[PDB]
């Protein structure tokens, strides 16, 4: 017993890029999840395993919050079977995903006049990422064939591009931040929990 | 972590200007580094990248007048601009890109920019 760090993670000053996402292990605490459910400030609540109610009645070996932000119209994205420059390239989930995503329009945090480079997404990629893998490489797109030869060109993409958030963008070109809650079982009996 | 730009200024076209980023400050792994410029009313474009294994990429507009070098010695990255045309003002920015090291992960940082300007 104290209590679980999600403080840390929603509250968080700064938040990751989404090509370069976060990732926070919970271990070795209670929880209250009707902390996160019953905040007015969430835009955004799918549960996927699990009815919220019910899983503050029940108990994880390890639980993980995968936290980034992107565009409002890519909150879609962050689900079971979805697809596009998000799910394909900088966040998936499974097919058979068990837990939450929470989001919420940052658009008053992460927007400035003139834009805000600093959150960035991945364009390219010679295949789709396996769910939950991260790639924060660099490394030229080769669109054509016709090899890049390290310039950046035609046919020839730096494939992280920035998002520079504006505060005078519509809702679906401003900043939401997300965080997916992960739940797992194993062996070794439990370590998070509900009071 | 804190980048700063540095040298650059007005000069007549066809000169030449080292421009000096100046790493501060710890992090768990060591990152790649990117200069961008952003040129009048234009966006954030790419001039080049370094990275871990030292390869370089080049913009195709700056490519063969333009090298990229870091002196890890001193947490330095330089930016050899070379046969300055008009084209090549702007503000222009150090990035340092992301690493991991085990569970952390670093994010990255920009820094304020410098003016260069290009005249004839
Ligand atoms: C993120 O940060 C905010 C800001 O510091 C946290 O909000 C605060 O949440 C607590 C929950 O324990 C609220 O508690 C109760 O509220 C009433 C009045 O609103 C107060 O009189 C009680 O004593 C009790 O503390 C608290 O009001 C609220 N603070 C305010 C005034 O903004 C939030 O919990 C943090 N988020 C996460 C997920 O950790």
């Amino acid at each position: 017993t104290n209590l679980c760090p999600f403080g840390e993670v929603f509250n968080a000053t700064r938040f990751a890029s989404v090509y370069a996402w976060n990732r926070k292990r919970i271990s070795n605490c209670v929880a209250d999840y009707s902390v996160l459910y019953n905040s007015a400030s969430f835009s955004t609540f799918k549960c996927y395993g699990v009815s919220p109610t019910k899983l503050n009645d029940l108990c994880f070996t390890n639980v993980y919050a995968d936290s980034f932000v992107i565009r409002g119209d890519e909150v879609r994205q962050i689900a079971p079977g979805q697809t596009g420059k998000i799910a394909d390239y900088n966040y998936k989930l499974p097919d058979d995903f068990t837990g939450c995503v929470i989001a919420w329009n940052s658009n008053n945090l992460d927007s400035k006049v003139g834009g805000n480079y600093n959150y960035l997404y991945r364009l390219f990629r010679k295949s789709n990422l396996k769910p939950f893998e991260r790639d924060i490489s660099t490394e030229i797109y080769q669109a054509g064939s016709t090899p890049c030869n390290g310039v950046e060109g035609f046919n020839c993409y730096f494939p992280l591009q920035s998002y520079g958030f504006q505060p005078t963008n519509g809702v679906g070109y401003q900043p939401y931040r997300v965080v997916v809650l992960s739940f797992e079982l194993l062996h070794a009996p439990a370590t998070v929990c509900g009071p | 972590v804190q980048l700063v730009e540095s040298g650059g200024g007005s000069v007549q076209a066809g000169g030449s200007l080292r421009l000096s980023c100046v790493a501060s400050g710890y992090t768990y792994c060591s990152y790649d580094m990117s200069w961008y410029r952003q040129a009048p009313g234009k966006e954030r474009e790419f001039v080049s990248i370094i990275r871990r294994d030292g390869s370089t990429a080049y913009t195709d507009a700056v490519k063969g007048r333009f090298a990229i070098s870091r002196d890890n010695a001193k947490n330095t990255l330089y930016l050899q601009m070379n046969s300055l045309e008009p084209e090549d003002t702007a503000m222009y920015y150090c990035k340092s890109w992301a690493c991991s090291s085990g569970e952390y992960l670093y994010q990255g940082d920009w820094g304020q920019g410098t003016q260069v300007t290009v005249s004839s």
